[PDB]
């Protein structure tokens, strides 16, 4: 029935750490620390409601704590417990949980030769670098090629804008020129007809060269537009695994912590 | 924005051949000319047409022009005829003759704003949005505010404008500057010209040092009437003659004296107290000063003119719900991957207003939900400023291990308008990509705002259609209802409630506290200090807590701006507070200090729920009646239009400036175009010839540069590091690439001014394509600021907050210090002692060798003061292990760090740097150097330094806070901020912060 040895009692951890810890719980998560402040006997609470991570400070006098003035249990896991058969409502209507589920310290695992740390540390640790690499590297081509599809996505766009304006020149060569043909067919100059027809042909000879060179262009976008779906959900596939095995990493320095000191690490060091 | 001349092609062939299309059907090739003007060109094709059938239809040449595509997919009508052909920015090389219709000189104005923002104007004008289409019109009124109140008095309000005065913002200069003062008096040199030859005479005076610029003036003309004779009555003649008739310009560059601030405060010279150098003055008609401010216009545009029942919030006697349709274009592996979700939380600013709600879980190949997910909040409980916060994730299941869930793309949306009115019916927002580094399932923080890029996820939702158009209340029934809910002195409470404000930004504020702020708020009018504490201390999801706060803050009084700032940062996105915390800079925040922090001010924009805020228009408004802040407002907005999320917003924004910053404009564009011609340069180096070896580039660079076009661009321009600096002829003698990998180029201007040699005679400063700069600007300001607070508190520590600027993607301009080198290359310059091991006194010899004779002890001094500086500096900002070839020193002795990217990139052990090679210069060459008087003074000065930073903590915890949605990597999450408080030591007292500096100090030394 002592603290220390608590499951929810991690004591000197920071905010940002517990909030890592309770990110997305459900409501009536707990945790228990000292307070920031690093001070003896004086200690913060961390539990989670309405989408927040709510602190609670817990007050220490004539060696009875709570978390008010008036001031009752002998210890914080009398405190913390009472919390857990009923509601704080007794405390503030405005946060109407119990203490239903802590985050322990242990509890959390994954024989114990030094092997697990030196061999199968280093191990988790090495296939951590390894899936990181390769994430940067794909965030890199993915950024790549993200790129490399606007650059095309406007060109293409510039070919729009193009060859509407050759296609206007040619519904306005038609235009200005029918009457001509037609007056210049009775007065049989075909040598005049031929001249509009060979600068007619030059002008539908030329958009046929740059409608050619968008769809080539259309061609290359589709097929890297494609090549970077792919590497979209190729990184989506490796960032869950990179967490998975970064957590291992992690709570594999639990048994160098059962060690108690960070020697073996300074050894993966130097 | 554009690669080079053509699609695809660097610079044109000096001939060429271009497609003409008459307003006749028939197309003629005429061979024409790289550089070619339109007018050479057009009349050369209506002077070639006449080979080609139906000649007879066209009117005159001068009744027609040409429109082309830009490489930036614009049909730009070229009204301005005197460009070059290879200027056009063409796609194709065509040109396709019409009859020109619209204003001319709009069309002229709109090209120019456009190759300045980098993206062509009328794409604004295609819009749906109307937000955009109001923004545009709604803010003209805050550029004609600014035309008509610079033109008022001119042409000293002109003058005003472009050349504000460079002040301190205030002039109590703290003593040890008044200690350099001859019995409180200055000596100064004012200069004058002699124009046959521009010959130059010059008069040394000594003058109190508040003597204000006329009466400069008026020492000057007394003291060469000296001997003239001259009756009290003629001296007030001649006297009043010049004090109207010249002002005072700094010599070597284009600073002026022309407002009474007291001279010192202007910060020329009070740095050369500081520096104890000579102010050199010149003596400048002012006729001559106004002839350089060409009068400059501004018109309306052609949008801001014209274009072709509800109920209240608190009516709505219902929960919230929020429909989840399907969505699009998710790219998922669909095996690797088990099942796919919408996440969604309601946010006001980064607290959720209620605990998040999923859809259930889907399969990849079919993104369909179709569900209403309601929500544990009622829609009168809605705070204005409320958010829905949404993304798709992605779950992979293990029973030997955790459940593990990763966002795939993330999305923001307004709950309310901009018109406030609360959303409905079915609507479809494309989503983001999820941030480097971010793992967090939502990102309440990116900008909301569909994404403009095509093919990417799409998400199709439905807010409630209540019966009818719903608006947020009005401020009248608000204040009301908190006279509705209030009627449903201390000691100790006051006591700690003032212990609370003293406490920083990022401080654990338990619910104790928060609810007891809440309870005690009105006496906390009496420490206005406390205002955003209890601002997270309201129950935001209660309209009854949020009315009766509204009628706090209404009364609120002014905090100063350094506390002010932090409610614009994210935390904070209620309009009524964001409106007092602008009310408080432009009543408080001086032009300096707003030009200090405008990084801040601008990056804080991006948190801003709408297009037209308060902020904007008084940042706007601010950047039109001062072209100092007006250049870097442009910049560092310029600088962030890659990135699409805010390229909208920036874009009208620049727009607008350019509209209405009047002849400056064209000096602007002058920087971009020159600016264009080295990224250009650059690009070519680092993707063609990059294979090459480092004289084959060498050799494309020179000949590059020898190109008259290229010239042309780069001589003769304004240094957007500081538009002060006329950048005149290149010394390609001294250009160069250099030895990084991305290769920046070394680039050297002569100095133009008339008396250039009374400065800098040629100023170079280093171009780098490919590096992330931002981070230097943010650390070499963080430093600038740092720098200012010790100088104010009396402590001269000396440092270089060199001038570095980012103006797009991974490119900007990095200052050269002169007269600089490295360690690595100063040890280098020494001999090995030890076993293949640098002399360690070579540092000292060195310095000794630079500084010979009485000089010797001033650069030591020097040298330990910066040392401390940036010894304090790299610690609390985590800059500390830093290598030698990244820390540099002076042939004066002041000793600075560079490179601060290329640190946090090689991260992914020592508090800092203070090696034995700097306790041998610290204490003059000694043994045991650290047991010596000079070091026992030396940490003396680092102890000085760090807490006189925590005093004032809260300062650069919200300067960084506000950089949050940057996108620096560095700075992600408030947790990211944590290290700052964990140096500063903020949960612990002074003296244990001390004890904890002087135990990574002793550390530091590496023992001791
Ligand atoms: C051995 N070093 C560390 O362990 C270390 C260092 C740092 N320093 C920075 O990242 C930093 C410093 C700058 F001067 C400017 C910039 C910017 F923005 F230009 F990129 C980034 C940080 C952390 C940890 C951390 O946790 N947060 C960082 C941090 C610390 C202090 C203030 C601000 C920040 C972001």
């Amino acid at each position: 029935m002592s603290l220390q040895d608590a499951e929810w009692y991690w004591g000197d951890i920071s905010r940002e750490e517990v909030n890592e810890k309770l990110r997305d719980t459900a409501d009536g998560t707990f945790l228990v620390r000292d307070a920031s402040t690093k001070m003896h006997g004086d200690y913060t609470l961390t539990l989670r409601k309405g989408g927040n991570n709510k602190l609670i400070k817990i007050f220490h006098r004539d060696g009875k704590y709570g978390f008010s003035d008036p001031l009752t249990f002998s210890s914080v896991v009398e405190l913390i417990n009472h919390y857990r058969n009923e509601s704080l409502a007794q405390y503030n209507p405005k946060l109407d949980v119990k203490l239903l589920y802590p985050v322990s310290k242990y509890q959390q695992d994954q024989e114990d030769n030094i092997e697990a740390v030196g061999k199968k540390l280093h191990e988790y640790n090495t296939q951590f670098q390894e899936k990181s690499r390769e994430y940067d590297r794909l965030y890199e081509e993915y950024t790549r090629t993200s790129q490399e599809i606007q650059m095309k996505r406007t060109a293409i766009e510039a070919f729009n804008e193009t060859i509407k304006i050759f296609e206007e020149q040619c519904q306005t060569q038609e235009r200005y020129s029918k009457e001509y043909i037609e007056k210049f067919k009775r007065e049989g100059n075909e040598k005049e007809i031929q001249r509009i027809m060979h600068n007619y042909d030059k002008l539908k000879s030329r958009i046929s060269e740059i409608i050619d060179s968008r769809r080539r262009l259309e061609e290359d976008l589709k097929k890297q537009a494609a090549e970077y779906r792919e590497i979209d959900k190729r990184m989506n596939s490796i960032k869950p695994d990179l967490i998975q095995l970064r957590k291992t990493r992690d709570q594999y320095l639990m048994w160098l912590t059962q060690k108690g000191v960070r020697q073996k690490k300074l050894n993966e060091w130097l | 924005p554009s690669s080079g001349e053509l699609w695809g092609i660097h610079l044109m062939p000096p001939r060429i051949l271009v497609e003409c299309l008459l307003p006749n059907g028939m197309i003629v090739t005429l061979e024409c000319l790289r550089e070619a003007t339109l007018i050479t060109i057009k009349h050369e094709l209506f002077k070639e047409a006449r080979k080609y059938p139906l000649h007879q239809l066209l009117q005159d040449e001068s009744s027609y022009i040409f429109v082309s595509v830009t490489q930036e997919a614009e049909r730009e009508e070229f009204f301005d005829e005197t460009r070059r052909l290879c200027d056009l920015r063409l796609f194709q090389p065509f040109l396709k003759v019409i009859e020109p219709v619209g204003n001319r000189e709009e069309k002229i104005l709109n090209r120019e704003i456009g190759f300045a923002i980098g993206m062509p104007v009328c794409e604004f004008d295609m819009v749906k949005d109307p937000e955009v289409q109001d923004f545009r019109r709604n803010i003209l009124n805050v550029c004609k505010e600014a035309v008509d109140l610079r033109d008022l008095n001119s042409p000293h309000s002109r003058a005003m404008y472009v050349y504000p005065p460079n002040v301190e913002s205030s002039p109590e200069l703290p003593k040890h500057i008044y200690n350099k003062l001859d019995k409180g008096q200055i000596i100064v040199v004012i200069w004058v010209i002699v124009s046959p030859n521009n010959d130059k005479q010059k008069y040394t005076l000594k003058i109190n040092h508040d003597c204000v610029p006329e009466q400069v003036i008026a020492e000057a003309i007394r003291k060469k009437t000296r001997s003239m004779l001259l009756s009290s009555e003629q001296l007030k003649l001649c006297v009043l003659e010049y004090q109207g008739k010249y002002i005072l310009k700094v010599c070597g560059c284009d600073e002026y004296f022309l407002e009474k601030y007291p001279l010192s405060q202007y910060k020329y010279i009070r740095s050369c107290i500081m520096l104890g150098r000579m102010p050199n003055l010149m003596l400048m008609a002012k006729e001559s000063l106004y002839s350089q401010l060409p009068m400059d216009c501004f018109t309306m545009p052609s949008y801001s003119r014209r274009i072709s029942s509800t109920k209240s919030l608190w009516v709505i006697n219902s929960a919230l719900r929020i429909k989840i349709l399907c969505a699009t274009y998710v790219n998922v592996n669909i095996r690797d991957i088990d099942k796919i979700y919408v996440r969604t939380g309601i946010y006001h600013g980064g607290e959720p207003l209620c605990d998040n709600v999923n859809t259930q879980r889907v399969p990849c190949s079919n993104p369909r939900w179709n569900e209403w997910l309601n929500y544990d909040i009622y829609i009168p409980d809605l705070p204005r400023a409320a958010r829905l916060c949404l993304s798709i994730c992605s779950v992979k299941g293990r029973k030997g291990a955790k459940e593990e869930h990763c966002p795939l793309a993330w999305g923001n949306i307004n709950l309310f308008d901009y018109t406030d009115t609360l959303v409905s019916g079915k609507m479809a927002l494309n989503l983001w990509p999820v941030p480097h580094g971010l793992e967090d399932l939502l990102n309440p923080i990116g900008v909301t705002g569909s994404n403009p890029n095509k093919e990417t996820p799409c998400l199709e939702l439905e807010f409630d259609w209540f019966s009818s158009v719903v608006k947020f209340p009005d401020m009248s029934v608000i204040e009301e209802h908190a006279n509705w809910s209030v009627s449903r002195l201390r000691e100790n409470d006051k006591e700690q409630l003032k212990a609370i404000s003293t406490r920083d930004p990022l401080s654990e504020i338990t619910e104790q506290e928060k609810d007891f702020l809440w309870s005690h708020r009105h006496y906390c009018v009496t420490i206005p200090e406390i205002l955003p504490k209890l601002l997270l201390s309201v129950k935001w999801n209660s309209r009854d807590e949020v009315a009766q706060m509204y009628c706090l803050v209404k009364d609120w009084p002014p905090i100063k701006p350094e506390q002010a700032m932090e409610l614009l940062d994210c935390n904070y996105p209620d309009p009524m507070v964001r409106g007092f915390a602008v009310r408080c800079l432009e009543k408080y925040l001086t032009d300096d200090k707003l030009s200090q922090y405008l990084i801040q001010l601008v990056q804080v924009l991006k948190y801003e729920q709408y297009l037209d805020n308060l902020l904007v228009r008084f940042l706007l408004k601010k950047a039109l009646t001062n072209q100092r802040i007006g250049h870097f407002f442009f910049w560092h907005l310029k600088s962030e239009m890659h990135n699409k999320t805010v390229s909208q917003r920036f874009g009208l924004l620049l727009e607008s400036y350019c509209r209405a910053c009047g002849m400056y404009l064209k000096h602007l564009n002058r920087q971009v175009e020159a600016m264009e011609k080295l990224i250009n340069l650059t690009d070519i180096l680092k993707q063609e010839k990059k294979d090459e070896t480092q004289k084959v580039q060498m050799k494309f660079l020179v000949e590059q540069m020898r190109r008259p076009d290229f010239m042309d661009a780069l001589q003769g321009f304004l240094s957007p590091l500081n538009p002060a600096h006329q950048l005149g002829n290149l010394r390609l003698e001294e250009c160069r690439i250099m030895s990084s990998a991305k290769r920046p180029l070394w680039l050297n201007w002569e100095n133009p001014d008339i008396m250039s040699e009374l400065l800098f005679q040629n100023n170079e400063i280093i171009f780098k394509n490919g590096d992330d700069l931002r981070q230097d600007m943010l650390t070499l300001q963080i430093i600038r600021i740092m720098e200012n607070i010790w100088q104010n508190q009396g402590l001269d520590l000396r440092m270089l907050p060199y001038g570095c600027l980012s103006i797009g993607d991974c490119v900007g301009l990095i200052e050269v210090v002169r007269n600089s080198h490295t360690i690595m290359q100063i040890q280098c310059k020494g001999g090995l002692k030890g076993a293949l091991q640098f002399n360690s006194h070579t540092l000292h010899q060195w310095l000794k060798d630079k500084n010979k004779g009485e000089i010797y002890d001033a650069a030591i001094d020097l040298f330990t003061r910066s040392c401390a500086g940036y010894c304090v500096a790299t610690f609390i900002l985590g800059i500390g292990d830093r290598h030698n070839s990244n820390i540099m020193v002076k042939d004066d002795g002041q000793l600075f760090h560079i490179d601060f990217g290329h640190f946090l990139d090689h991260k992914k052990r020592v508090p800092f740097v203070l090696t034995q090679d700097f306790l041998i210069v610290i204490s003059k060459g000694a043994q045991e150097c650290t047991k010596t008087r000079e070091f026992e003074r030396f940490q003396e000065m680092c102890y000085k330094a760090y807490l006189a930073i925590r005093q004032h903590a809260n300062l650069f915890i919200n300067l960084f806070s506000m950089m949050l949605g940057s996108g620096m990597p560095e700075l992600q999450s408030f947790d990211d901020i944590a290290y700052i408080r964990k140096t500063l030591a903020l949960d612990k007292t002074e003296q244990e912060a001390l004890e904890y500096f002087m135990k990574q100090m002793n550390d530091a030394r590496h023992g001791g």
